[PDB]
């Protein structure tokens, strides 16, 4: 206090001079540490003085030997002593002319935060594991993802405005900087983000950066499976077909595309042209393709109005899945729907042959071994179905349309009793169920 | 035959603090042709009753080779049945058994326009928790006490040694490839089977690999990564994959 600044200069000088000479030369190392204290004290004494003054233009020398220092902490080791003068660091009074550098070690933190300690390493900083901003209404930090979460929140708030809007007058430096910045911050916000389940406002995140992308693959994508993961439909859907327009060489996007046009939307042309899209370009992408076409055309069969159409589409489904079938021999899903469709000819044996290959690869499916009752029951072989029926209620003992089956079927076979208990013990499941 | 006299001279709290003990239970329970698999998995369960954090920590990073063990040597065999009671076990007291009441997982939502601690110009979210009490297993719920019980143990990752990250990555790079050809690109042997695995246990296995990719293991994560990812792809699920490619782009 009350100190000229020139002597302030010359003992910068001093110091600068004692790190250069220090470490051009090949107990005194404590001194060193104490050296490097009082200049970080000295130097919090200058921005305080500096933020002072200004509250009513090159840093050379203080950068270096301020940072190098836990540089060196984290070289050695001191994890402790290093996080500590980060949150000593992070509690002084903010400074416009200094953001930048901000942005910088709270990045930095955001880094270290989440892979170095776990929930019981972390400490109160009031215990060993001037003007200072205090209070009560002040925001304590509870858990990592919390304070985590408000860092990122900041930093993206405060690099929002930073951005160069993409000038490109005739220099590309500067926006590619400001680029890359802004995805390796937004990669960090996602991925601290999405391990919790939360996605909307990922959704939402990705939705406010989409202002920089105008020619990248990446950001477009990372919004698309965001908005898809979310629940959205309709503009999943067009941003996948942005996406297969920017850049044809990948098979997921259509395929993924053609699966959310087969699903609760009901579209059907869409799910075509995705399929031919798919086919027309290894080996197992042209099955699954050939699997969606020939699942599309078998969903166009059953909403049909006349009768040729129905069996031309079947064909064409059949003709599908055993082409599906034979590029690949070594997938039950392909053999469970070809005997599925097969059945629907009412040719019995074929699909029955199918149907118990299908359980060959694999015989957990619930879905084949309510087909192979199905099937049975067709035979006129009441207790085998039943049996079948029962082994599959005690593996899943709350599906419902098991249930269903086993009902009918009772009432079929043994009689009005049964059914009525299964009734009744139907109704006490749901029951419980909900509220 | 060490293991044999450490049981002899058990049957106060310093008991822990052995050198070579890991090593010794590793090489016991990497294979299952053992004969006194049950008498150990029986004191492995009594190391859990004392509240102190030493044993349980001590105890906890063997879950990942016995889980493996198990889910494959099953999948083809004599079971004995009985890690699944550990299993159960552990489970319900990580789910009930703190003070009488279950866990509420839950945290709050910073909000950038109310005045913060760092910055001047929230509502409770439950991401796991209440889970009913489980005493048996079937093919249903099979997948969710796992995901659970990796949840669990992905609470303190500094404590464990490097032997139990790279038995972890080891486990992770064939358990989601062992039905496909590309495990007979990688050349594979064992068991030429598949699991039909959750989407969480997926996510909860990328955040498991994430930590220990710049622990020394990078080969070895970057393999099960691209095996994560590939499986992700082939199986069509969405938010393992954006995880996966999130990752890739920030590596230097």
């Amino acid at each position: 206090t009350a100190v000229p600044p020139y002597r302030l200069r010359v003992i910068a000088e001093a110091y600068a001079t004692k790190g250069l000479c220090l470490e051009k030369l090949p107990d005194r190392e404590q001194d060193v540490i104490t050296c490097y204290e009082k200049a970080g004290d000295i130097a919090l004494l200058y921005l305080q003085e500096i933020e002072r003054v200004i509250l009513s233009e090159l840093g050379f020398f203080l950068e270096t030997g301020l940072q190098r220092a836990h540089v060196l902490y984290f070289k050695n080791g001191n994890l402790t002593r290093g996080v500590g003068r980060f949150r000593e660091l992070l509690r002084a009074v903010e400074t416009r002319t200094t953001q930048n550098l901000r942005m910088t070690i709270a990045r930095q933190l955001a880094e270290i935060l989440l892979r170095g300690m776990c929930e019981q390493s972390y400490w109160n900083p009031l215990e060993d594991p001037a003007r200072v901003y205090s209070g009560e209404n002040i925001f304590c930090p509870q858990e990592n993802t919390e304070e985590a979460l408000l860092l990122l929140l900041i930093s993206e708030s405060m690099a929002n405005r930073d951005a160069v809007l993409s000038r490109i007058p005739e220099h590309k430096s500067d926006r590619l900087i400001s680029l890359q910045s802004a995805s390796v911050v937004y990669d960090l916000l996602t991925i601290a983000l999405g391990r919790r389940g939360q996605y909307e406002m990922l959704s939402e995140c990705l939705e406010r950066a989409m202002k920089f992308a105008f020619e990248e693959f990446h950001l477009w994508y990372q919004f698309a499976l965001s908005l898809m993961a979310a629940g959205k439909s309709a503009r999943a859907v067009k941003v996948l077909k942005e996406c297969i327009r920017l850049k044809p060489d990948d098979a997921t996007i259509p395929l993924l595309a053609a699966k959310l046009c087969m699903g609760s939307l009901h579209w059907l042309e869409e799910a075509e042209k995705f399929a031919k899209t798919v086919v027309d370009v290894t080996s197992e992408f042209k099955a699954k393709g050939y699997l969606a076409l020939g699942l599309t055309y078998s969903l166009q069969a059953t909403d049909a109005s006349l009768r040729g159409m129905q069996e031309v589409l079947q064909r064409k489904a059949l003709l599908a899945f055993q082409r599906a079938h034979s590029l690949s021999p070594t997938d039950h899903q392909a053999a469970f729907y070809l005997a599925l469709q097969l059945a629907i000819s009412r040719q019995i044996p074929e699909a029955l042959g199918y149907v118990r290959q299908a359980l060959q690869l694999q015989g957990d499916d619930a879905n084949s071994l309510h087909l192979l009752a199905l099937l049975l029951s067709a035979q006129k072989h009441y207790h085998d179905a039943l049996n079948i029926i029962d082994m599959a209620l005690s593996e899943y003992p709350e599906n419902f349309i098991l249930l269903f089956s086993k009902v009918k079927l009772q009432s079929l076979c043994r009689g009005p009793d049964e059914a009525l208990l299964t009734c009744k013990h139907m109704l006490q499941i749901w029951k419980s169920c909900y509220n | 035959g060490v293991v044999e006299e450490w049981l002899s001279e058990f049957k106060l709290p310093n008991y822990a603090t052995k050198s070579s003990l890991v090593s010794s239970l590793y090489k016991v329970i990497q294979e299952p042709q053992s004969e006194l698999l049950e008498p150990v998995c029986h004191q492995l369960f009594e190391f859990y009753r004392s509240g102190e954090e030493q044993l349980l920590q001590f105890t906890l990073q063997f879950l990942p080779e016995l889980i493996w063990c198990y889910l494959a040597v099953s999948a083809s065999v004599h079971s004995s049945g009985c890690i699944e009671a550990l299993l159960l076990g552990v489970y319900n007291l990580e789910i009930v058994d703190k003070q009488g009441h279950t866990k509420v997982l839950s945290f709050t939502i910073p909000s950038l326009s109310k005045p913060s601690v760092y910055h001047e110009p929230l509502s409770k979210v439950v991401y796991s928790g209440p889970h009913p009490q489980r005493e048996m297993l079937t093919a249903q719920n099979r997948f969710e006490v796992l995901t659970f019980l990796l949840l669990c143990y992905n609470a303190a990752l500094t404590y464990m040694p490097s032997v139990s990250l790279q038995s972890l990555c080891q486990i992770c790079s064939r358990i989601c490839v062992c039905g496909y050809p590309r495990q007979h690109v990688r050349k594979y042997k064992g068991i030429s089977s598949r699991i039909p695995v959750s989407s969480g246990f997926m996510v909860q296995m990328l955040t498991g690999i994430y930590f220990a990719f710049y622990n020394g293991e990078w080969d070895l994560a970057q393999k099960a990564l691209d095996d994560i990812i590939y499986r992700a792809q082939l199986e069509l699920y969405p938010e393992p994959l954006l995880v996966a490619n999130a990752i890739k782009a920030s590596l230097p």
